């Protein structure tokens, strides 16, 4: 029933090894959707039942993150201003290149 | 008439010319008169010839129409490789929105992966 943590972890380096193996193939690896809908599911640990982990939404992002630069990735972000510009002017980084560009 | 075309294309491309290669090569790719599953070659020549020689943004549309037939990647990667290399980063930028999402994402993610920063 409950298996979605380590199936996202196992696709996860999977997508990274085929990122860094291939660079220039960019379409749907069917199980991408399911792992980056579970990933988002376990990173909105604190909008589901209030979770305030650290090292596993590090952890999370940084498997999010890795798989991005190949595939589409649309979501996986952060959270509004609504922590950034009230926490002390960090609140971990992620769309970079849409604050920066347009 | 595309042989030879072809030909005096390369010829004029291995000399060090830019423009009389790139017209022989739009002359042979628009008398195509063979209708054959060997028209990849003048496409790949005229490709080429407009990364070497550039100018005008009409090089972008041939790289986006010889990426979504086949998987002719190279030839998109060398053609962008080229136009980041011939000082133009306010034009590519533009350039590349006109085209396809997936070639465009395929042609960042091969940019991207550079162990070397320079200047």
């Amino acid at each position: 029933d409950w298996e979605t943590s380590g199936l996202v972890y196992l696709d996860y380096i999977r997508v990274i090894e085929m990122l860094r193996h291939i660079q220039q193939v960019d379409c749907s690896g069917n199980d991408l959707e399911q792992l980056h809908i579970k990933v988002t599911s376990l990173c909105s640990r604190i909008e589901q039942i209030q979770c305030y982990s650290a090292k596993d939404r590090l952890a999370q992002s940084d498997m999010a993150k890795r798989v991005a630069n190949l595939s589409t990735p649309d979501p996986q972000r952060v959270p509004l201003r609504l922590l950034a510009p009230h926490i002390g002017r960090l609140p971990m980084p992620e769309d970079y290149a849409m604050d920066e560009l347009r | 008439r595309l042989q030879y075309y072809d030909k005096v294309l390369r010829l004029l491309d291995v000399i060090g010319l830019p423009e009389l290669v790139i017209q022989l090569a739009t002359s042979a790719i628009t008398e195509a008169g063979d209708d054959w599953k060997s028209q990849a070659t003048l496409r790949t020549c005229i490709f080429k010839h407009h990364l070497d020689l550039g100018h005008n943004s009409q090089a972008y549309e041939a790289l986006t129409q010889i990426p979504d037939s086949s998987r002719q990647l190279d030839c998109l990667r060398q053609l962008v490789v080229v136009l980041c290399e011939r000082s133009q980063l306010q034009d590519l930028v533009e350039f590349p929105y006109v085209n396809l999402h997936n070639e465009v994402v395929g042609i960042i993610e091969s940019r991207a992966r550079a162990v070397d920063l320079m200047t």
